């Protein structure tokens, strides 16, 4: 209303902390990161979270994956998503391509599938949408500004449906640009950057929530790791002192 | 000839654009005349998704013959025709 | 079925403990390294091993080195592959070039290629399938995406008959892209990084897997060297306590 | 006039099309003529991975004379037919 | 035929130039006259800001049919008319 904008909770553990409440509501927020910094995974559990947790319905648009290998993967963190699909709480939208597909111009397809989003939004009642690889979309249109605010066409629809709405996409340095391609120009209220850091030959995989429009939420890199549970991370500054001592 | 089918952003107007041009070449062909409908990806995406229909604008046959996805969001559109031409000098063929 | 990935045996010394099992079935790992890193020694090592360990016959596909030298070359490690071929255990594809070709356009070689793959995998009742150096099917296209999701038809193709696969590939830098033409875009599943580094005027070699998709894998990097009998890893992390004591 | 041969994807319609012009470039030349006959790569890919036959479509003279491979997925086609008959020309020559 | 209405800088010669364009190719297709009305930003460019157009010269379609916006201060202009002829015949369509 006259307020300032809500979160829905992502109940991530750690994220929620970061974000001071979750995501912000009715929104998109990019997730970007390098190959394999767990970006999918976000993406998923945000989806999967909300239908356990709260019942509130998800659709996920996957352009890189095929369904069947989105459902086969999650069963690494312990998620029955074919059972979440089969009790309609879950939707997930294929826009992946045929090997065999051909050459093109225009970007129209996309305004098809802008409806086929809405319709399922619609259809399904989800409150949270998840749109996997941004940047692959890029890469069959060959970054052509019709793939670009046709994003923003996207962008847009979402946020008039009141969607809350997670967008991954990939960047190739850890210290670099936001993300390939320029996607935070569309995807531009809120960024996450998940990071996997070279640390001598080791890995440190952080997350750090760059920008928030409209909201607070704490600054720079934290630390997690992915276990048989998803994302796990820890609030080291947001710990607090209230434990109690005796004699 | 054919159920053909196109599916459209939003009867984009590229979409039409390459529907004129679905249309005239394939109403150059011959006899046994291919339908020519079209999806709205808006409508039902479901269907889309099955087919894995992804982009848009695509055009899919069905049948008779195998089935075919022909696709690209770029406007490749009269060179796209050009190939569905050939598609039928080897039908012809 | 409803369980997740399972793995085949490399028996790699060290290997099946970084990636907890081994190479996840019926998908393609990329293995990606700078020239001399060990990425054909990699995928050699993968087939004789299944083939001599497990009786699982193997499919090499060669796009750089022709079969005389590959088979030549493997007697450094003490490995007789003309037996193999003869005993029809290996088959060795050669997909490499006549110096004399010459100008071409098209991308269709390649779906003729694929189904030469496929045919000698059912021929042979291939389980493992190796394609040296998919770099140079992509400099003999210059770089072209008919080239490019002509290697996302056979990776489909590779996956659709269950076969396991080693694709290696160049890169240019040790601490850089994954790989030369973006080629983990289509070899995604699993991606291994094999670095030569220079330590001063010194060279430390390393193996990395970097991603598993749908498993866990130790991560960062660990060192190897390349001997009479082939790539010899060691597990620091992995050691375990479990030795007895006495007085 | 040539054992000629090419080898098609599975009788696509690029390697007829290519055919067709290979065909009509070839009846054109002279007395001696050229026997065209097409190896279906999915039938029989041995042969094609010894000539190391990787891209189809794609072409390959046999013999009489030495052996030459042509080809070029893309359809340089008309181009690759131009190519031949100015190896005619040469063989002419 | 449209109230059809066009924004010009100052009744700038590119935007009269493009009005004749846009009057010549309107004048063209058909009954149900269009009506031209030209919108000087420099009286009102509050519509202008409403409208969000912010570049001129533009041309805007408000009916009869849905709104559209056409603009571009590069003279486009007769690939502009062009399109307008296009979308006509889509129209015509």
């Amino acid at each position: 209303e006259h307020q300032a904008i809500a979160k829905m909770r992502t109940m991530i553990e750690g994220f929620d902390d970061i974000s001071h409440g979750g995501l912000p509501i009715g929104r998109s927020t990019l997730v970007s990161g390098t190959s394999g910094t767990g970006k999918t995974l976000f993406s998923i559990q945000f989806l999967y979270n909300g239908i356990i947790e709260f019942d509130e319905p998800g659709v996920f648009v996957t352009f890189e994956e095929t369904p069947q290998d989105i459902i086969k993967n999650a069963r690494s963190f312990g998620w029955d998503l074919a059972k979440l699909v089969d009790e309609g709480k879950l939707f997930i939208l294929d826009a992946s391509p045929d090997p065999e597909g051909q050459e093109v111009v225009g970007g129209f397809d996309l305004s098809a599938l802008i409806e086929r989003i809405n319709y399922a939004i619609q259809k399904y009642r989800a409150r949270r949408v998840s749109i996997d690889s941004v940047t692959s979309v890029f890469q069959q249109y060959d970054a052509s500004s019709v793939v670009r605010r046709e994003l923003f066409r996207l962008v847009a629809r979402l946020k008039q449906i009141g969607a809350t709405t997670v967008m991954t996409t990939e960047r190739i340095e850890e210290y670099g640009p936001i993300a390939r391609y320029g996607v935070e120009e569309f995807v531009s209220d809120n960024v996450v950057i998940l990071r996997n850091v070279l640390e001598g030959e080791r890995r440190r995989r952080t997350l750090e929530i760059l920008k928030l429009r409209g909201t607070s939420h704490m600054k720079g890199e934290y630390p997690f790791t992915i276990t048989d549970h998803g994302i796990n991370i820890f609030p080291l500054g947001a710990m607090r002192l209230t434990q109690r001592s005796s004699n | 000839t054919y159920i053909l089918k196109l599916y459209v952003a939003g009867n984009t107007p590229n979409s039409v654009r390459a529907l004129k041009t679905l249309k005239n070449i394939l109403e150059v062909e011959f006899q046994g005349v291919y339908a020519l409908k079209v999806i709205d990806v808006l409508k039902n995406p479901q269907l889309a998704e099955e087919d894995k229909i992804l982009a848009t604008p695509t055009l899919a046959k069905v049948l008779p013959l195998p089935v075919r996805r022909i696709i690209g969001d770029l406007s490749d559109r009269e060179k796209v025709l050009i190939g569905l031409d050939l598609l039928y000098g080897e039908l012809q063929d």
